[PDB]
């Protein structure tokens, strides 16, 4: 009594109404200049 | 070498005739290896077959 599981479930179905929909969230937590950079990527060259 | 977060190994191998002896000569080496790693190193050991 008075004692729920943690957990809840969602109600994901097509039918219910927008903001009642699964939604996939992705969250970037890359951090700066501290360290060696590591992952870089925007070079361009142009012709000679 | 390590410097600011780099490590760095330059080498060279030679094809050498002698018995128990390192050689006279002059010999370069050559860049190979940079290592962006950003750790601090104070003692190594090298592993034998």
């Amino acid at each position: 009594f008075n004692c729920y599981f943690p957990l809840q479930s969602y109600g994901f179905q097509p039918t219910n109404g927008v903001g009642y929909q699964p939604y996939r969230v992705v969250v970037l937590s890359f951090e700066l200049l501290h360290a060696p950079a590591t992952v870089c990527g925007p070079k361009k060259s142009t012709n000679l | 070498k390590n410097i600011d977060g780099y490590f760095k190994i330059y080498s060279k191998h030679t094809p050498i005739n002698l018995v128990r002896d390192l050689p006279q000569g002059f010999s370069a080496l050559e860049p190979l290896v940079d290592l962006p790693i950003g750790i601090n190193i104070t003692r190594f050991q090298t592993l034998l077959a």
